[PDB]
RNA sequence: GCGGGGUGGAGCAGCCUGGUAGCUCGUCGGGCUCAUAACCCGAAGAUCGUCGGUUCAAAUCCGGCCCCCGCUACCA
């Protein structure tokens, strides 16, 4: 699902439509652009093909007529070019992974659609980029990133979490020691490494550190974003590392 | 109720392959010591096991029955309770030939000994020369000689075999060793096997004069699969203590330890630490005696420990001066006849730059001579070994068709 | 932690995107050649480990279970 802002797509623009039907004199193709909508691709603007006049393919088709008094569009699967229907595809797959990131957190925060892709496509498209980077800098950087285009934090950080209500995510770290108090230390290294995480990389839920070898370990990163994942991941092997590193600990990731 | 005292006594449990070695120590336990998944996979000792029990006599009843290692007369008929005398444990050795150097560290620990012969094998089997000299190379003479299985050996021919090894204990350090007829698996006069090594195999004299060392035989990370950084507990090293004893949060020395990477060349580091905990069985207690397997948690971390690696290392007090010599010297006078060999040839006398097997109390070395004496040699190891006293029972091995069947006794003059 | 493989003589595909059990070495028959190997063609062969749900309708969605298991070690 897509909500967009405008109701008929523009004139002479290119995009791409879901093939609904197909009939004696033309066929009834489905815009994934605004909301789905039904355009009529004419016989004369068409043209193996029993694979792209399917049942249910998505095909890339271009507007050439609108019609604004009653609300129709007539457009053309054959006016496409190939150095449109390039970058085309590659906005709709960047919209696919944001209808993907969008419809997973709408699911679990029990919200709908409109309201979902007016709070997201709308209010993030004052910011350059497919909102997939719209994301894609906010987990780098920081959370601040949403915060800053001016949408509210309820798609901000739930949206920010569930991409890619646990999601369970972990690694193998390797330690050595050699001091009198060896095991009092690899608990201070522990117990020096997982403090403030939860500021730096805001609210997650869980996180455990147990072995799995003599030596060689397994540490947890289980929260409700994986889309934080690694962030939560590597550094915080790090926190055990930058602290081995001064307390006679060699540790690592494996 | 029965008081909670470690054991006082160590007791070597050695024989040959299906002896009823094990089936012993549970006849006189009730627990096995086959310990690693691959000991009950192949049926037969591969390692030196560990298994606990009392001993209280009804001092009413008759003898033996009454002889029970449980606070209960029940067996002779008594509603009293017996009197308690101590906790009994054992050294359970291999019959292998290749896993033979093993229980020559539980030679240097066992207060005593019972030893085992087959009924129902061709005696005397090859590698029974072999435990009776590693009993005589480490001197424990005290010596309990047992026939086994009788349950499918005649009356007979069990007494022709008591022949044989009545033989077999004179004309040697052991002509009055006994032989008490017991059968390892239903149980059967094992109460006379508790009054004999009652009789005849008394703890020593204990000096807790001399500095404390503890003479390691194993170690685990008790850290179970999926433990939580919150609960860490140190590494286990196990063992028997001999001379001095332990105490909760002693400052020690593990000797040598580890080896790490020390100027150009290879060397050893001397491993810190403190005393955190001594098991003995399922008793917790604060200080640890001689007689009897003491395990000891400590400060240390177990990846250095786990899985047997520091193998029959030394640990002392971290005040203390132990010679360290990566080159040893050995008196060493050699065997008449390869002891545990189906076929004994003569002992063909060790020639330089030769390879040779060691076991120094319970740890163990390959090494080759660089000075060949009569009777005196100086041997370049691949590790220095520890000798906390003058001329230690090292026992010595040359390797003969894959296996290294032993070839004298060996003093170390520091 | 408990989960996976359950299918022609076999080896694995083959899921989510439901209506041919799918391709290859093998098996018997026929072509080509003076005749044999290689090459072309045709049929025979499990009918999905099994009860059950979904499903108009299932290897195809999954659960219950029968078998084979499978990544794993004494826990002083
Ligand atoms: N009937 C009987 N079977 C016994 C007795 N002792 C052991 N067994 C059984 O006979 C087999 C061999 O004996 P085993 O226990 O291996 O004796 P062992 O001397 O400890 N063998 P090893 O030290 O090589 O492991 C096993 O199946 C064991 O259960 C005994 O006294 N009587
Ligand atoms: C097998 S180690 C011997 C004693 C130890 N505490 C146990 O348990
Ligand atoms: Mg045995
Ligand atoms: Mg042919």
């Amino acid at each position: 699902m897509i909500y967009s802002r405008s109701k008929l797509p523009s004139e002479g623009e290119i995009l791409i439509a879901t093939v609904k039907q197909v009939f004696d004199y033309g066929s009834y193709v489905s815009l994934d652009e605004y909301g789905g909508l039904q355009a009529f691709l004419p016989w004369s603007e068409v043209s193996n093909i029993r694979d792209v006049l399917k049942e249910n393919r998505k095909v890339i088709v271009k507007v050439i007529r609108v019609d604004r008094r009653k609300g129709t569009v007539d457009v053309s699967l054959k006016k496409v070019t190939d150095d449109e229907r390039r970058k085309k595809n590659l906005q709709w797959k960047k919209i696919q992974r944001l209808d993907k990131i969008l419809e997973l957190v709408s699911q679990k925060l029990k919200l709908s659609e409109k309201d979902a892709w007016e709070q997201v496509a709308w209010k993030l498209e004052a910011k350059y980029g497919d909102p997939i980077t719209a994301i894609e800098k906010a987990v780098k950087e920081g959370e601040k990133i949403l915060i800053d285009a001016g949408v509210p934090e309820i798609w901000v950080k739930p949206l920010l979490e569930e991409a890619s209500r646990k999601v369970k995510m972990s690694g193998l770290i390797t330690v050595r020691t050699n001091e009198p108090l060896g095991v009092e230390k690899i608990k201070e290294v522990i117990s020096k490494a997982l403090e403030n995480i939860e500021q730096d990389y805001e609210s997650l839920l869980n996180i455990k550190i147990y072995t799995i070898g003599a030596p060689r370990y397994r540490v947890d990163v289980v929260g409700t974003n994986p889309k934080e994942a690694s962030e939560a991941l590597n550094q915080i092997i790090s926190n055990l590392i930058k602290i081995g590193k001064e307390e006679n600990v060699d540790i690592s990731v494996v | 109720a029965w008081p909670k005292v470690q054991p006082e006594v160590n007791i070597g449990v050695v024989g040959h392959v299906d002896h009823g070695k094990t089936t012993l120590v549970q006849a006189i336990t009730g627990i096995w010591t086959s310990k690693h998944s691959e000991e009950l996979k192949r049926g037969m000792t591969i390692k030196l096991g560990y298994a606990e029990t009392n001993i209280g006599v009804c001092e009413s009843c008759k003898k033996p029955e009454a002889y029970v290692t449980e606070p209960s007369c029940k067996s002779c008929g008594s509603d009293d309770e017996p009197k308690f005398l101590r906790r009994i444990s054992f050294i359970d050795a291999p019959g292998h030939e290749v896993l033979m150097a093993t229980m020559l560290s539980g030679a240097a620990l066992m207060d005593g000994a019972i030893l085992v012969v087959a009924a129902n094998e061709p005696f005397p089997q090859p590698q029974t020369r072999e435990h009776f000299v590693a009993l005589g190379i480490i001197g424990v003479k005290n010596l309990i000689i047992v026939q086994n299985k009788v349950d499918v050996v005649s009356k007979e021919e069990a007494l022709s075999q008591y022949r044989q090894i009545k033989q077999f204990t004179k004309g040697t350090w052991a002509e009055n060793v006994p032989i008490i007829p017991v059968s390892a698996l239903h149980k059967i006069n094992i109460d006379s096997l508790i009054e004999g090594i009652e009789e005849y195999i008394k703890t020593p004299y204990r000096d807790l004069s001399q500095k404390p060392v503890m003479l390691v035989i194993r170690s685990f990370d008790v850290n179970k699969p999926g433990t939580q950084f919150n609960e860490l507990k140190g590494g286990v090293i196990g063992g028997s203590i001999i001379q001095g004893l332990f105490k909760v949060d002693q400052e020690i020395k593990v000797l040598p330890g580890l080896r790490v990477e020390k100027q150009g060349k290879v060397s050893y580091e001397p491993i810190f630490t403190k005393i955190s905990s001594i098991r003995f069985g399922d008793e917790e207690f604060k200080e640890a005696k001689p007689g009897g397997l003491v395990a000891i948690g400590t400060y240390l971390d177990p990846s250095l420990t786990k899985a047997d690696n520091l193998l029959g290392s030394i640990i002392t007090l971290a005040d203390a001066e132990v010679p360290v010599l990566w080159n040893i010297r050995i008196k060493y006078n050699l065997l008449e006849r390869v002891v545990g060999a189906k076929e004994m040839l003569k002992v063909d006398p060790i020639r330089a730059k030769e390879t040779l097997m060691l076991s120094v109390g319970s740890s163990t070395t390959l090494g080759i001579v660089t000075s060949v004496k009569k009777d005196e040699i100086e041997v370049e190891l691949r590790r220095p070994v520890a000798v906390w006293s003058n001329n230690i029972r090292t026992v010595i091995s040359r390797q003969i068709a894959g296996r290294w069947r032993m070839i004298g006794w060996g003093l170390v003059e520091i």
